[PDB]
């Protein structure tokens, strides 16, 4: 809806605080993690997919937080 | 069925998240920016030399 | 200085995407789902023999 | 907020169809590629990063979805 692209990579700020500033910096780090531990088979099977292709284990890591990022 | 989706005010107020809040009830004034400025001194005397 | 942030009854209807909506008006009527039942036919008269 | 986490995979699913069943399924991708339309030098740089990364076409490919899609 209209809560998603929410006005923040554009520029635009200064030293005065925005509207939220340590409640809108860290809710998309928040529920990731809440799903992580509300919905772990995504996660054991993300790990599996991302150690399964990727032959570093920089690109095993990389694959694996992006995996885990793009899911809810 | 046709049904209204409510309130979007809520949603809004979190779709504003790194917008700088500026006043308008009463003028227009904006609390935040930046200037550049040419401080040019001349002729500023000390007052008590 | 404190605000309140608006209404999220848009801002939840939005968060209900995929939740199958049921009718708790007179009574909490749902209109969602199955039912798996055991069906034995030995006493059917055919009404027409 | 309350917007994000937005109740799709809980099970719980039948034949009816849901709230916003055509209205929120393709919201997602339309909402990801008028981002891209509006912000394109995020996808040349995941671009150029995601093709040195991964030395074979698929974790290319791969790693350049993954980080397309993570930017809102």
């Amino acid at each position: 809806s209209v809560a998603l692209v929410p006005h923040v990579g554009m520029g635009l700020e200064t030293r005065t605080e925005t509207w939220m500033s340590s409640e809108g910096a860290w809710k998309h780090a928040q529920r990731i993690e809440t799903w992580i531990l509300r919905h772990p088979g995504f996660t054991i099977m993300a790990a599996i997919l991302a150690y399964t292709i990727g032959t570093t284990h920089f690109q095993r890591a990389l694959i694996f937080i992006l995996l885990t990022a793009v899911a809810p | 069925d046709v049904v209204v989706l409510g309130s979007q005010e809520g949603a809004m107020h979190t779709a504003l998240t790194g917008a700088t809040e500026i006043q308008m009830s009463s003028g227009n004034l904006l609390f935040t920016g930046h200037l550049k400025c040419r401080l040019r001194m001349d002729k500023l005397q000390l007052k008590g030399m």
